């Protein structure tokens, strides 16, 4: 085509979606991880995770307001990944890298799994 | 704005 | 913070949101422009437009499944802007620039209004 | 991945 493109558009969209999340605006699901609850937008979860994409394209699960993750999933690992989904920023540290990689493998977030593998190989 |  | 960042994340998120729109997955509103109907995600509309942000933060309008735009709005101008919201690409042409600028002013899409003003000033 |  003969389109023009606005370089910062995608980043600005994601910043506004995170502002809606922080104010709890139009969130349509709660993700339960052990005792912890995380509110989010189904569309953002699907756009970032192969697991959520599979869950919310399912004709029965698409209508659920509550999703319980496997009890092996660490709430801190999930929180770091949910923050990444809405910001592109990953808080990867020596003390959380194993929990983050295991959660990213479960959520099917291929690019996060790749950087965790590389950082572990370096150490 | 750019030419993509 | 000490975060790392994935450069292509925001663009990849927007690409997946457009894939959901094209397959009509989790769309929660229909925008009526004259006789034409456009299905979309409320969160994406709010993230891109000052007008939709105002509409869907309103305690009564947030629950509407149908929004009718002002009869002066051109369906082609709206279609081009909805495509921009989901892709960052604007199909700006000599034959549509006046309808696109008027629709962007109504939708309160400041960056689109700015490039339309600049392209009109050049001609 | 980059240092933002
Ligand atoms: C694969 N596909 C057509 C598609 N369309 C729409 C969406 Cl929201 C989607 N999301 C998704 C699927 C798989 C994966 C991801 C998002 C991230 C990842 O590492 N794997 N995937
Ligand atoms: C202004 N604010 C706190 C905010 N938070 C969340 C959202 Cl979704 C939002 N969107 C929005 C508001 C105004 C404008 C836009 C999006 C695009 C524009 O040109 N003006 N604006
Ligand atoms: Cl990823
Ligand atoms: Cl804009």
């Amino acid at each position: 085509d003969s389109c023009i493109q606005f370089t910062r558009h995608a980043s600005d969209v994601l910043l506004n979606l995170n502002r809606l999340r922080s104010r709890d605006i139009l969130t349509d699901v709660v993700i339960v991880v052990s005792r912890e609850q995380f509110r989010a937008h189904k569309t953002v979860l699907m756009a970032c995770s192969g697991l959520f994409y599979s869950i919310f394209t399912d004709q029965l699960k698409c209508n659920l307001s509550v999703i319980n993750l496997d009890p092996e999933i660490n709430p801190e690992g999930f929180c770091i990944l949910l923050d990444f989904m809405y910001t592109s920023r990953l808080n990867l540290r020596e003390g959380n890298i194993m929990a983050v990689m295991a959660t990213a493998m479960y959520l099917q977030m291929e690019h996060v799994v790749d950087t965790c593998r590389k950082f572990i190989k370096a150490s | 704005w750019v030419i993509p």
